[PDB]
């Protein structure tokens, strides 16, 4: 008679409780829906920007004449002078610093295929070592991998 | 690991650095026009001001994304404890109605 | 020691084709641009070629888009049931406990 | 954002097509390592993973390797021991049985 009691007061609880998160998520989902009604805003917003820049453009960036085409050539030399030490880098030299830096990327690769077959090994050793821990710990609990 | 995520590092520098060195040797071609010359920056301001606004909007929208991503993890964590409660309240109901 | 020494050559010519394969799967998204080079050769007005790829692009992302929702929306509804099976495990295990 | 700002002057499509080289350049060079001159971007992945899988066996095969020659340092007594002490409780037995 007092369990079936016990378990009412408790259900009552547990409806106190289903009470507090229902309001809770009740102002969550709102709070989500209203988020992503505003982020979808946010993008429809930067969409719209980007448009109304490409529309505003159309008569000015058309007429290139192709003689501001050779800066981005001078723009990639810059950006490679400061990505590659070689302050001294120019169009003409820079085959011979292609081949150099090709030479040092293939080196790289040779270095880090080295390491990955040791580092391959040790990894499947270190998860079967932690395997035979597991099963030990799981039959009498925590130990040392000395005792183990 | 540490020493193979260096190595993966450096590579990935070195192939940076080769395809900026390619980058250089197909844009010869493009350099040997450069005494050339064009008009430029007529209609710069209303172009940049709108640039910025656009930044604005793009960072708005960043700002936008993550309030959204962190409502959804709250939310759903909400959900789950609501969906535990659910349950728990449905079994002890069931377990009184069987007593 | 012959058939180990064999092994350890093999593992450097999985390595090798491995690796080569690997990088193709990083420029995956490099043999979509296949467009972009047909567009570079135009050396003209290309203006409507862009807004062609940009739709084409955009129908993709809305497809996603609808694509992510509906299989977020199922994972939320799983990750209900499955809660509400961790409660009921947790009632009828307390209920054990006390009888 | 190039449609928005055509000011960028096909330079990102200078380096879209220069990457697109360097994806076919990538590609071949892989159908020679791979002796693979049937291969495609799409099908790719099919022999990626049943190379991961070659690799997979050759790593988890050599590790066993590696534990077996790591115990093979045990002198000849050791085994002259071991194998006596199994053939004077059992019988005469062969040493791969024993």
């Amino acid at each position: 008679q007092e369990k079936i009691d016990r378990y009412q007061v408790d259900l009552e609880e547990l409806s106190y409780r289903l009470e507090e998160q229902t309001d809770v998520v009740e102002e969550a989902g709102e709070l989500q829906a209203e988020y992503e009604a505003r982020t979808e805003a946010t993008e429809q917003e930067v969409d719209e920007l980007k448009s109304q820049l490409a529309d505003y453009q159309q008569a000015l960036d058309v007429q290139q004449t192709r003689a501001i085409q050779y800066q981005q050539a001078l723009q990639a030399l810059e950006r490679a002078r400061e990505l590659c030490r070689l302050p001294d880098l120019s169009v003409d030299n820079a085959e011979e610093w292609l081949e150099t830096f090709q030479a040092k990327e293939q080196q790289a690769t040779e270095a880090l295929l080295a390491l990955e077959q040791k580092l391959s090994v040790a990894d499947a050793a270190h998860n079967q070592f932690e395997q035979a821990y597991q099963l030990v710990k799981n039959i009498v609990g925590e130990t040392s991998r000395s005792e183990a | 690991q540490q020493d193979y995520e260096t190595a993966k590092h450096s590579q990935h520098q070195a192939k940076q650095q080769a395809f900026a060195l390619v980058e250089i040797v197909q844009r010869r071609v493009h350099f040997s026009y450069s005494d050339s010359a064009g008009m430029l920056s007529e209609n710069a301001d209303l172009n940049d001001k709108l640039r910025q606004r656009l930044e604005h909007a793009e960072s708005d929208r960043s700002r936008a994304r993550e309030q959204l991503r962190q409502q959804q993890a709250q939310y759903s964590q909400f959900n789950q404890v609501l969906a535990s409660l659910k349950s728990s309240y449905e079994t002890k109901q069931d377990m009184l109605k069987e007593l």
